[PDB]
RNA sequence: ACGGAAGGGCACCACCAGGAGUGGAGCCUGCGGCUUAAUUUGACCAACACGGGGAAACUCACCAGGUCCAGACACAAUAAGGAUUGACAGAUUGAGAGCUCUUUCUUGAUUUUGUGGGUGGUGGUGCAUGGCCGUUCUUAGUUGGUGGAGUGAUUUGUCUGCUUAAUUGCGAUAACGAACGAGACCUUAACCUACUAAAUAGGGUUGCUGGCACUUGCCGGUUGACUCUUCUUAGAGGGACUAUCGGUUUCAAGCCGAUGGAAGUUUGAGGCAAUAACAGGUCUGUGAUGCCCUUAGACGUUCUGGGCCGCACGCGCGCUACACUGACGGAGCCAGCGAGUACAACCUUGGCCGAGAGGUCUGGGUAAUCUUGUGAAACUCCGUCGUGCUGGGGAUAGAGCAUUGUAAUUAUUGCUCUUCAACGAGGAAUUCCUAGUAAGCGCAAGUCAUCAGCUUGCGUUGAUUACGUCCCUGCCCUUUGUACACACC
């Protein structure tokens, strides 16, 4: 018996944005699927890696730069869902790469 | 690029630690009472358990299983 | 390799018990892991079982991946002269 | 080599206390979020990693 | 290819008008030279704050030395009356190293010593190679299918003109139809009262309170409720395509102006970026690698110490100044990219200390939460100084107190006090630059135990002068000439 509410939240984080996108969309269809309240697919703010690198490897000639970079997003969402359900719905439809935490915050 | 030159050492040369292998050395371990018991010489080592001898280097006894733990003298 | 004896054992009993060791290229370490051993005479242990020829080496970022193959079984067998019906670990065939 | 001299001297920090991982090399690493790979075999490996070209 | 030959165009690594400088001074950093035992090396527009090269250990390559095998495999040799390992104390050693030895004890077939062989080598060889990137060359160039012209080297196709940043097109055409390059594309910065939403972001109403007024008021505080998404985020998206109009154009590619808009320079900046090449460079990045050398008193590996930091000397990036627009005291108080502790010990809030550096007690933060709203300088206001190497300038010297480090001496670094150098805006020359740009000013990140004078990114105060030409230095296309082709060196 978990019938009551523990304000579950899920986070996300991906390399990309489309399947991190298509994740969040299908949990909150899932919820509106079991009908549950939420807020919503709150965006948070581009988390950008980047690192500079002498382009030659040996560091001769004309100074040459270069800039590798990532650029992640976490996409938090909170859920005022009871137990079992929101389980279910978390551990179905997960698509390779993009990662998926999932706390009770209680 | 990088030229070298014959290396000139100034100590004549070291030679190994050639180890000393003596003839029938378990002779002077132990002795026979006139065909009969078998009898030590010069101490036991009791921490290693029986069999086990101590070195003798001038008035003190030396291990070598736990050789700087138990250096004992006489 | 003054490897002792006793280690020797171990180090072969191990490999039979898995059948795959890693090993880090970490010379100067006072442990090998899972081992209790230092990985350096596992190293050159493992290597002139490859010598020999019954260990495969295979190389990537400092690791010492390390294959047992048949005859390997073998000569470890014999050594542990553990019974022919037994194998190591890598045998034990699961289904997908 | 007694142990006591050989190979004595610590490598907690500096130069020598970290490899590439990929060669060992000590000169010129990404200490950056523990990438622990030099300039070069990082730029060969960058995009394989997940780093991308894009300004 | 070249021409101090012609024509057509371009380039602030060319100039013009200028702006800021360097070269003058001090100091840092890097080479050369010298010295040294080593002051390790590779470089010579495209070497010199480059090898992320801010080396006190490691770093490492050098020097004095001291250690060990990390010689796998097979054969042979010896071999359990011992192949052989290790070891207290002492001499020896810098070492509490059984390095060597004195004695003996310990260990046992793994080793030891010859053989072939093998491993490692920041050893030589980038004029043996890969890969990588630099440069020719940021320009607009480059081939191939047939077809024509030449017997052919080859050419046309790729071009008379005009246009563009562009081999970009309009076009003309023994040339036709296609490919790479450019563009297209990708990221970023611009505009979204349009949608989706949001306690890790902001508001508004209202609670509950604090003040100051008295009147409804304002400034506040509050992880109490309601409510919303312009402000901050990120998704689908929209928006620009020179849109419209007016000039000019064998009236066509297009160029100029004005307006509307946010944006009219390809909207801004970049990211990728062709054929051919270089005896450009990196064996010093690799367990990328050919060959050569070495492979046990070792060019392997590792430990201690010194060095790469020294000094009559030249040169380059640099930092701070020569003062008044300044210096110094007070008073205000504005940012953005970042980054941040885990199998280890980071960001550090807040509170007690110390003048300081710094110390301590505690708290959060694995991160739109906390550091942090990084309350940053420059700047703004008010004061002292008032032309004098002066309170400019802070190098050079002592004395102390701190933190990092196993190790601060050849001063690591910060603070306290004192000493106060040269320097009067710097010769011939030379460097960079057209709008948020130069410059000034900092900030963050990389290098990190500790350090920057560096580099990479960010924001802030934010301009003068063009808006053009081949005069200098080059580049592109065509024509022409040559006794040049390892090509005017
Ligand atoms: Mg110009
Ligand atoms: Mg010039
Ligand atoms: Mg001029
Ligand atoms: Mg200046
Ligand atoms: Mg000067
Ligand atoms: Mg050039
Ligand atoms: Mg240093
Ligand atoms: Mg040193
Ligand atoms: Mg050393
Ligand atoms: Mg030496
Ligand atoms: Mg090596
Ligand atoms: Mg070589
Ligand atoms: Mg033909
Ligand atoms: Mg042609
Ligand atoms: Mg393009
Ligand atoms: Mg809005
Ligand atoms: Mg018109
Ligand atoms: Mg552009
Ligand atoms: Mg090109
Ligand atoms: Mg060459
Ligand atoms: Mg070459
Ligand atoms: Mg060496
Ligand atoms: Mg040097
Ligand atoms: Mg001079
Ligand atoms: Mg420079
Ligand atoms: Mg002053
Ligand atoms: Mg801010
Ligand atoms: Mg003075
Ligand atoms: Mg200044
Ligand atoms: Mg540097
Ligand atoms: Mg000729
Ligand atoms: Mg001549
Ligand atoms: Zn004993």
């Amino acid at each position: 018996q978990e019938v009551v509410i523990h304000k579950i939240r899920i986070n996300l984080t991906s390399t990309k944005v489309k399947q991190l996108e298509n994740v969040s969309a299908n949990i909150i269809k899932n919820a509106e699927t079991f009908k549950l309240v939420k807020k919503g697919p709150v965006r948070l703010p581009t988390k950008v890696l980047k690192i500079s690198t002498r382009k030659t490897p040996n560091g001769e000639g004309s100074k040459t730069w270069d800039t590798y970079e990532m650029r992640i997003h976490k996409r938090y969402i909170d859920l005022e869902a009871p137990a079992h359900i929101v389980k279910r719905i978390t551990q179905i439809t997960i698509e390779p790469g993009v990662d998926v935490e999932v706390i009770i915050a209680a | 690029g990088k030229k070298r030159k014959k290396k000139v050492y100034t100590t004549p040369k070291k030679i190994r630690h050639k180890h000393k292998k003596v003839k029938l050395a378990v002779l002077n371990y132990y002795k026979v009472d006139d065909e009969g018991k078998v009898a030590k010489l010069r101490k036991e080592c009791p921490n290693c358990g029986p069999g086990i001898f101590l070195a003798n280097h001038g008035d003190r006894f030396y291990c070598g299983k736990c050789h700087s733990t138990f250096a004992t003298q006489k | 390799m003054l490897i002792p004896k006793e280690d020797r054992k171990k180090i072969y009993q191990h490999l039979f018990q898995e059948g795959v060791l890693v090993a880090k290229k970490d010379f100067n370490q006072p442990k090998h892991e899972e081992i209790d051993t230092k990985n350096l005479f596992v190293i050159k242990a493992l290597q002139s079982l490859t010598s020999k020829g019954f260990v495969k080496t295979q190389f990537s970022w400092q690791y010492y991946y390390y294959t047992l193959t048949e005859e390997g079984v073998v000569y470890l067998r014999e050594y542990l002269n553990l019974p022919e019906h037994i194998f190591p670990a890598t045998y034990l065939a699961g289904q997908s | 080599a007694h142990e006591n001299v050989w190979y004595s001297h610590p490598r907690k920090f500096g130069k020598g206390s970290r490899q590439c991982r990929i060669s060992g090399s000590h000169s010129g690493l990404i200490r950056k979020y523990g990438l622990n790979i030099d300039r070069q075999s990082f730029r060969e490996k960058a995009n394989d990693i997940g780093f991308y070209k894009y300004r």
